């Protein structure tokens, strides 16, 4: 009989069933002999079925340390209707080492306990089945082997002092972790992960060396609920008190709860805290009622990472409770939102006001200060901000100069991040500076100067009737529309061809200009060379030729002389007669005329 | 942002893409030889170091730049409209100086300003371009993304977002039902209107309130009456 | 609904990391941890992130959405240091092997090893699927990345007494309320073009001073050469 891959056939090679049913707990085959230990041979001991009331098993590589991976599973049956205790005294390993505690045999199986690198201490399952799978996996010299020792006992005879004191030493008690819950409960000894979120030691032993139980230290980022249950508790005579403790330390503490539940579906909570409490245990003091069979948990609400909440040292009494010693717990100061808003500050200054951090220089500014300075000056003057200090974030932080006197400002520079920046000239005598800071990383600041006068950014303007540029290089005649790269500005070589009285904005009539007059132009002979250059000169497109109306112009008309560069040659010499007007045409530039032939989608 | 569709190769060779420190951070349009027109608000702040900003210029797909139709260029001068308020999001267009030029070809064209006295009419349909991302927040879309969407009149735009002051400075494009949007995500493109046969630059994408929301309607910069400035720097 | 950041402001954040091929991820069914790929077959994580079952995602673009530009090899075996101290989180730092070899890309590289000690003031980068979020209680799932220069050891041990060991450094600067670098556990270090830390832990979620505190993987040239050599 042939079987299907991830299936195995039995011994009597007649069914083929599941790979995992195979020494699992479960009978699937016809003989039987599935769970037989000789065919379980997982080479820890040789043995597989421990039926007896009590015993122990060894792992792999008894005398030496253990050098290959090999999986070993064990199960344990006892009557029905008792439970199994598991108990251990020191396990140690090389990380990769999981026994794999599950709830009963087969294919119910869920979970029960995961403990690696560390002694799980006592662990007690509520069925009659107890299942573990030995794992490695690591190639390396890992632990020697693994031991355990257990008990049977009734576990219904318990009185409430069993079920409900716990100080999490001898593992969990006879607390079962809750099924339906998104993440279990994590005992762990000492200090766990995320600093400054959950206990640094053990309250009940007040050292590292104790062990408590708390929420996964694992860095997730999803909420999970996580809970907690107890056995039903007999009726009693007597009010009981409840007392336990609990850490709820962390800046993303949810809420913890106990939401007791009874067999009459009354279920009601006695006790609820939310909020950060700080790094201290604190004293939970619960009255009792339900004198019929209850449940007590513990359902606890687990934030993302830093929402760590822990509980130890749990117990129970006869009697109204006391009054509480300890006092009442209170959350934690919280850095208070005193409403930023704006801070403003200063807000306009004059000339014998110059020097001013911008709010706490030497330190910081505040997050969300919108602050704004009104610079005044004397009519006439120019204001010269002259930065002397500048550090702010980077993009964040901006500061705006802008020029007032309006209402409609006109920004003048923006500056930011570190290092020095330039001055600021404004065009009239009033500047405004805005400083715009965030919430996160704000920096010392920056420091000002205020320095006023006549022309701090206007050169002297040039002598003999001279022509300036604006970076103030003197240009009286050479670089007059002449085609020249004297000033990088190009404030020397402005169009000095223009239209006049055209038809349309691409028309217009001769308008040229050789140093500072405009005159017409003579265009007696018209070809495509003097068009072309015509429509570079006005900055336009392809353009053709052109003709005249009437001769109603007799002025002073100047020459036009073409060159074989393309470059222009204005000759003032009218040696001709009878001038006319002549119209310039020229057609703009090629723009983004489409050309992929694009789809339709009527969508 | 919802609403996008496939995009020709060569079908907007006016739209060009800002890159900032490795990102693509916002969107320009090709007017001139050597200028390049983008929003003042996504380039405030960083103006003070052009040398960061990284022109891209014939773009067609995020991780495809590597076809010689598309020529990178540098940004040496940056100035930003000193009109510009940045509280009131009021004339959000500046402009980016290349490094040397750009020469014409056939997936790079420059657009045609929007002339004197000329107002598209409103429910006009007009193209948008970007890479935006096709939910609202995350999922960048590798491919440059088109829709059409008719012009909004800014007597109903002030109504539909009482939250700003809108004015005359504005250009509001959208639908009632709303699906076609492109104010957030990234601009990656200005607003561009079709009339007699061609192209122009008719808005700049600018700030808006939601994404493919009903009663919506996404902001664009007007630039018709920004033609002077944008011109005295373009010469 | 408005919003602080808008108006095509992606916050200065990169799209998803672009041309960063190094960023890792690892998944237990959810993101818990990052790390560096060192090469082919090897990563660096923090060794608080060891988990029995651990997926590693390779130029991971989203953590929910997948465009089949990511890679997934489960890990075969996990080194720890063997000098943890899970009191002080000191030693920080593990090694996660691949089963198969990784396939280099546009989006999946490895990164050299540092040659030289970090120094004051030095331009790092510090990468992490952090939140991006001014204000809410949600997790983005964007892609963070922030600049920070490593301080002084007087600065930085005076920030967090007691805690700051001589393989810890501080990347972080100055304080805020707002989101930061925070933590992401085994976030990537990478100064001047060259991986230099793995993130261990911080002051929370950058609630004051410095947002974390980086554990410096420079001072284990061996554990980080002889132990690969010998792990291959
Ligand atoms: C202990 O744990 C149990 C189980 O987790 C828990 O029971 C659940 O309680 C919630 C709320 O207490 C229930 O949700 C309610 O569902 C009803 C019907 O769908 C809604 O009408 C409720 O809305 C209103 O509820 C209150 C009025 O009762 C209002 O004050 C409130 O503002 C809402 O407007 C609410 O959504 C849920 O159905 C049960 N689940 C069950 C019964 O299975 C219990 O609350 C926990 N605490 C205890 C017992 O103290
Ligand atoms: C349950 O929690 C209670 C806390 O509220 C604990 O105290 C009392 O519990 C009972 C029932 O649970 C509550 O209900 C009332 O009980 C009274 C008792 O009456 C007594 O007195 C009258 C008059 O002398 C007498 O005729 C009766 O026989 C009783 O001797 C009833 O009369 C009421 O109708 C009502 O049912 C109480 O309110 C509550 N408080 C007090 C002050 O009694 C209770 O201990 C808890 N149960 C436990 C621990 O088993
Ligand atoms: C810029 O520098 C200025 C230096 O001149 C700072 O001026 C200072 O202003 C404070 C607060 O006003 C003065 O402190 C007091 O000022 C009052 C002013 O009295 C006013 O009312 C009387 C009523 O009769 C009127 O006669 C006056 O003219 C005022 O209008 C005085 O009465 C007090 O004695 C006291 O001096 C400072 O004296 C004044 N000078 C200095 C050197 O501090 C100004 O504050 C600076 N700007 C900012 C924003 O701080
Ligand atoms: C484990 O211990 C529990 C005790 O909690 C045992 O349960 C108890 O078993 C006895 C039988 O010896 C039950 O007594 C019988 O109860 C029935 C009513 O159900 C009554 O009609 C009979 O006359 C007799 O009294 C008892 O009720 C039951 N429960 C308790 C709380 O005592 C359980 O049998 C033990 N399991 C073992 C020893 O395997
Ligand atoms: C509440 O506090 C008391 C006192 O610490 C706890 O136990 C109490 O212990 C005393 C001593 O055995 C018990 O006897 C009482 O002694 C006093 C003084 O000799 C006497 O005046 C009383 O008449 C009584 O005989 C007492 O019953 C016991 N309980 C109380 C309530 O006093 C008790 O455990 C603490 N917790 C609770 C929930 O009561
Ligand atoms: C911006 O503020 C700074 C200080 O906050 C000003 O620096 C100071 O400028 C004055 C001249 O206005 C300097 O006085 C002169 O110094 C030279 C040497 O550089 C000396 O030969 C002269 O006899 C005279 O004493 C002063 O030393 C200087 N101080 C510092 C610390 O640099 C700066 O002038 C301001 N910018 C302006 C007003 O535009
Ligand atoms: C020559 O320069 C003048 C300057 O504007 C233009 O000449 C005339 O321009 C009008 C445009 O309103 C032309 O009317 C239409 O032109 C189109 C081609 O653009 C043509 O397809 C139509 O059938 C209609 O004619 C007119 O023809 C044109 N006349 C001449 C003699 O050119 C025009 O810009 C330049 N002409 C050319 C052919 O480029
Ligand atoms: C972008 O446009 C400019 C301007 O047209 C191009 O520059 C021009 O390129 C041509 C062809 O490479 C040059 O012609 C050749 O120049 C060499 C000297 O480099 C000469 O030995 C040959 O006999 C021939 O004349 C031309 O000189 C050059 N400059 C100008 C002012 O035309 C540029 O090549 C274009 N770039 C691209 C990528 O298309
Ligand atoms: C401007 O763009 C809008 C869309 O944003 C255009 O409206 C569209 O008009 C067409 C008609 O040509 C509609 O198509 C219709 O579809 C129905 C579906 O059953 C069909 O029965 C009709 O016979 C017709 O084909 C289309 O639905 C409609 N778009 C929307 C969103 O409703 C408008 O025509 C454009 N105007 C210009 C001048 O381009
Ligand atoms: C850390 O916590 C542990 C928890 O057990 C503390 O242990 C306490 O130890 C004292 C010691 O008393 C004697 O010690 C002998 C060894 O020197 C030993 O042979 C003898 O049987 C006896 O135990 C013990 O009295 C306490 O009961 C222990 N604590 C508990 C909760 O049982 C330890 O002192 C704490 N501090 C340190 C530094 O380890
Ligand atoms: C844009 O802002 C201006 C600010 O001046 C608003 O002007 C207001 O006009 C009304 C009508 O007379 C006056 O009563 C107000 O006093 C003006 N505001 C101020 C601050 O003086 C204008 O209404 C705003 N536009 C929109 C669409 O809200
Ligand atoms: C303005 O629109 C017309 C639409 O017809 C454009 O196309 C002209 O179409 C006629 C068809 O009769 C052709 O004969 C012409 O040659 C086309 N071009 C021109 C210039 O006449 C026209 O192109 C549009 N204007 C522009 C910018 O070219
Ligand atoms: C497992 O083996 C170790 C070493 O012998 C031993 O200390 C431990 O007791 C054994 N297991 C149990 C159940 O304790
Ligand atoms: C404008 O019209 C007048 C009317 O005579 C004419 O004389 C003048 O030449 C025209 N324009 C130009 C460019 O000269
Ligand atoms: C057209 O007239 C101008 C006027 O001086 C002259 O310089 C030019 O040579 C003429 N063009 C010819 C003759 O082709
Ligand atoms: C993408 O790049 C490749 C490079 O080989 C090129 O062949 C292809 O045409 C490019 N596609 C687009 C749409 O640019």
């Amino acid at each position: 009989i042939e079987c299907l891959p991830g299936s195995s056939p039995c011994t009597d090679a007649l069914t083929c069933i599941k790979a995992d049913l195979f020494c699992d707990g479960e009978v699937n085959c016809p003989d039987g002999s599935d769970e037989d230990n000789k065919m379980c041979a997982t080479v820890c001991d040789g043995r597989f079925l421990l039926t007896g009331s009590s015993g122990s098993f060894q792992a792999t590589h008894y005398p030496k340390p253990s050098e290959t991976s090999v999986v070993c599973q064990w199960i344990i049956r006892v009557n029905q209707g008792l439970s199994i205790k598991l108990s251990f005294d020191d396990f140690n390993t090389y990380y990769t080492d999981i026994l794999d505690i599950y709830e009963g045999v087969g294919s119910s199986k869920i979970l029960r306990a995961s403990i690696w690198e560390t002694n799980p201490g006592t662990i007690r399952i509520f069925s009659n089945q107890v299942t573990a799978t030995f794992l490695i996996e690591s190639d390396e010299s890992d632990y020697v082997g693994f031991n355990a020792t257990y008990t049977a006992f009734n576990s219904s005879e318990l009185n409430n002092y069993e079920k409900i004191n716990c100080n999490f030493e001898d593992g969990f008690c006879f607390w079962v972790q809750d099924l339906n819950d998104d993440n279990e409960w994590e005992r762990i000894q000492g200090s766990t992960f995320s600093p400054f979120t959950g206990p640094n030691f053990d309250h009940t032993f007040g050292n590292a060396s104790g062990f408590y139980i708390s929420t996964p230290t694992g860095p997730g980022g999803r909420q999970e609920r996580v809970g907690l249950l107890s056995l039903p508790l007999d009726p009693t005579l007597e009010p009981a008190c409840l007392s336990f403790w609990y850490h709820m330390y962390g800046e993303n503490v949810h809420k913890l709860s106990i939401n007791i539940s009874n067999d009459q579906n009354m279920e009601k909570t006695v006790f609820q805290k939310e909020g950060n409490y700080g790094d201290n245990w604190n004293y939970g003091q619960v009255t009792l009622n339900e004198t019929v069979k209850f449940k007590v948990a513990f359902n606890a609400f687990k934030n993302k990472i830093l929402s760590d909440i822990a509980l130890d040292d749990i117990s129970l009494t006869y009697g109204i409770c006391n009054g509480s010693l300890y006092p009442e717990p209170t959350l934690v100061p919280t850095p208070p939102p005193e409403l930023p808003t704006d801070c403003g500050g200063p807000f306009e200054l004059w000339e014998p006001n110059t020097t001013f951090s911008s709010t706490n220089f030497p330190n910081s500014y505040p997050n969300l200060a919108f602050c704004v300075w009104i610079l005044n000056a004397q009519k006439g003057k120019n204001i010269q901000l002259h930065f002397q200090e500048f550090d702010l974030e980077n993009i964040n932080d901006v500061v705006e100069i802008r020029d007032g006197e309006e209402a409609d400002s006109l920004l003048l520079a923006v500056y930011t991040g570190p290092g020095p920046v330039k001055d600021v000239f404004s065009t009239t005598n009033r500047m405004t500076v805005l400083l715009i800071t965030n919430d996160v990383l704000a920096r010392g600041g920056f420091k000002a100067n205020f320095t006023t006068g006549y022309h701090l950014g206007i050169p002297e303007p040039c002598k003999a009737d001279h022509f300036q540029c604006k970076n103030g290089e003197c240009v009286p005649l050479v670089n007059l529309c002449d085609g020249h790269l004297h000033c990088e500005d190009g404030s020397d070589e402005a169009d000095c061809v223009r239209f006049f009285n055209g038809t349309t904005n691409n028309n217009g009539l001769v308008r040229f200009r050789i140093q500072s007059i405009w005159h017409t132009a003579c265009a007696e002979n018209w070809t495509t060379q003097i068009s072309n250059d015509v429509c570079q000169l006005l900055g336009l497109g392809s353009g053709n030729s052109s003709k005249p109306i009437f001769p109603t112009d007799g002025g002073p008309f100047v020459k036009l002389n073409t060159a074989p560069d393309g470059h222009l040659i204005l000759t003032p010499s009218q040696q001709c007669l009878q001038d006319s007007l002549i119209r310039l045409q020229c057609n703009h530039k090629s723009c983004g005329k489409k050309l992929a032939a694009q789809d339709i989608t009527p969508k | 942002i919802v609403g996008g569709s496939n995009a020709k190769e060569g079908a907007w060779p006016w739209v060009v893409g800002l890159y900032y420190g490795g990102r693509l951070l916002c969107g320009a349009s090709l007017v001139s030889s050597d200028w390049l027109v983008s929003a003042a608000a996504c380039v405030y702040g960083r103006n003070l170091e052009p040398s960061k900003w990284t022109a891209i210029l014939g773009l067609h797909m995020k991780s495809n730049l590597t076809s010689p139709q598309t020529v990178p260029r540098l940004i040496d001068e940056i100035v930003i409209n000193p009109h510009y308020n940045r509280r009131r999001k009021d004339n959000a267009i500046a402009m980016m100086h290349l490094e040397f030029k750009v020469n014409y070809t056939d997936y790079i064209q420059p657009i045609c300003l929007p002339e004197e006295n000329q107002v598209f009419p409103p429910g006009r349909n007009c193209s948008i371009a970007g890479w935006g991302t096709v939910v609202y927040q995350g999922t960048t879309a590798n491919i440059l993304q088109e829709a059409d969407v008719p012009l909004l009149s800014n007597e109903r735009c002030q109504q539909q977002m009482p939250e700003y002051n809108i004015t005359e400075n504005m250009i509001c494009a959208g639908y009632e039902e709303g699906g076609i949007d492109s104010c957030q995500g990234d601009a990656g493109g200005p607003l561009m209107c079709q009339e007699n046969n061609r192209w122009f630059l008719a808005g700049v994408t600018s700030f808006g309130y939601k994404c493919a929301l009903p009663n919506r309607p996404g902001v664009y910069a007007r630039v018709s009456r920004f033609t002077e400035w944008i011109q005295s720097f373009l010469h | 609904a408005p919003f602080d950041d808008d108006d095509k402001i992606v916050g200065g954040y990169n799209c998803e990391e672009n041309s960063v091929p190094y960023q890792v991820s690892l998944n237990s069914g959810y993101h818990f941890c990052g790390g560096s790929l060192i090469n082919e077959q090897w990563v660096v994580s923090a060794g608080h992130c060891y988990k029995s079952r651990i997926q590693v995602r390779l130029g991971e673009h989203n953590i929910e959405v997948l465009e089949g530009n990511e890679q997934f090899i489960n890990a075969a075996k996990i080194i720890r240091h063997p000098q943890y101290d899970r009191k002080t989180l000191n030693n920080d730092i593990m090694l996660i092997k691949l089963s198969s070899r990784a396939v280099i890309n546009a989006r999946v590289s490895t990164i050299s090893l540092p040659t030289a000690p970090p120094a004051t003031g030095t331009k790092c980068l510090i990468s992490g699927w952090g939140n991006t979020a001014s204000s809410g209680a949600d997790y983005p799932d964007e892609l963070q990345c922030l600049d920070a220069p490593v301080l002084s050891q007087a600065k930085c041990e005076a920030s967090y007494p007691g805690k700051i060991t001589s393989n810890m450094f501080c990347v972080g600067f100055l304080e805020g309320g707002k989101d930061s670098c925070q933590g992401d556990s085994g976030g990537p270090v990478v100064c001047n073009g060259q991986l230099q830390g793995v993130v261990s832990w911080g002051d929370g979620c950058a609630q004051k001073n410095k947002p974390g505190v980086y554990t410096k993987v420079y001072n284990y040239v061996k554990w980080i050469k002889n132990t690969i050599a010998a792990n291959s």
